[PDB]
């Protein structure tokens, strides 16, 4: 595998190191919330239409 | 979501311990423990020799 | 049958809110803390031991 | 200046040993704890600053 | 490694000579203790602020 | 070899005679010291994530 | 100030030896041991600090 996937590897360790040293904890942390309530809408518009329906 | 909330628990769990281990690098964690060892039973004499002042 | 599973539809909607709910509090502990860090990580470095402080 | 510092230090301690017995007679014991607690650390201050003073 | 690291150095020698020499103890004293007191506000802030999830 | 060696041999020579010759003993010894104290940080701040990653 | 910093060594490990005495008697045995392994490494410091001195 060695002479593909080491490549690989490496050039995937480069990106990665980037990514993660591009990352400021408090303004990524502001960040990672925002998104966790999205699905959450979506659960709201189920549970009622199912009330609908039984209703 | 989750999989960023958690890395990042680990992150700052991280930054905390990291911040903190400058205490115990330095020289004086064990004087901050001599003075908790010699004062622990003083708070508690402290307020025996209050109640005792009544 | 259609009352039984309603009845399953609304305790799991309360299980799951509850849920999202105390991840919000604890968030923002743990963003208190990164605060913190932020302080002492920039204000670390005082001890006569050491100077990595500018 | 700073032996004059020390000295309200220990004045400021005195005035706060008093609040705390103070405490000790009609106010609640968690408050008076408290009290016996910042006593403590002023204390334990004006000791460390009486040694900088020598 | 001499002949770009020693220009180094003796360029370095001279400037921070010309630095160190440039350098008077008791207005530069004077200024060595209002910086110390910069990241105290942060501290304090955040302190605040901690208080005041928690509360 | 020698008509490309000494070449090199002796223009290394004019080079690194100019580079000792512009060396004064005190001010390069006062540079000398501000470098040494530079891998110092690394090592305090390294054993201080071993010690909070084991803690 | 060689001879100086030589001298407040030695002073700051009577200092600690004292400590090391004081936990002795009240203090746990880990943290008297701890205390005389810092006692002894500041001493081979100081005679290796005397021998720069001669």
């Amino acid at each position: 595998m060695g002479l593909f996937d080491r490549i690989k590897r490496v050039v995937s360790s480069n990106l990665n190191d980037l990514v993660n040293k591009a990352e400021d904890p408090e303004k990524m942390l502001e960040q990672a919330i925002l998104e966790m309530q999205e699905d959450l809408v979506q659960l709201r518009q189920g549970v009622a239409q199912a009330i609908a329906a039984q209703k | 979501a989750m999989s960023a909330f958690e890395r990042m628990e680990e992150k700052v769990l991280m930054q905390e311990s990291r911040a903190q281990a400058l205490g115990e690098l330095a020289g004086a964690d064990l004087e901050t423990q001599f003075a908790q060892l010699e004062g622990g039973s003083d708070v508690d004499d402290e307020l025996a020799a209050l109640k005792a002042q009544m | 049958t259609q009352s039984t599973q309603v009845e399953t539809l609304k305790r799991n909607l309360i299980q799951l809110e509850s849920k999202i709910s105390e991840a919000k509090t604890k968030k923002e502990m743990l963003k208190a803390r990164i605060t913190t860090a932020k302080a002492q990580e920039q204000l670390q470095g005082m001890v006569r031991g050491m100077n990595t402080s500018s | 200046r700073s032996e004059k510092q020390y000295n309200d230090a220990q004045n400021e301690i005195n005035k706060w040993q008093r609040n705390a017995q103070l405490a000790l007679q009609k106010g609640d014991e968690n408050l008076a704890r408290q009290a016996l607690e910042r006593k403590k650390t002023y204390t334990d201050t004006s000791a460390a600053l009486k040694a900088s003073l020598d």
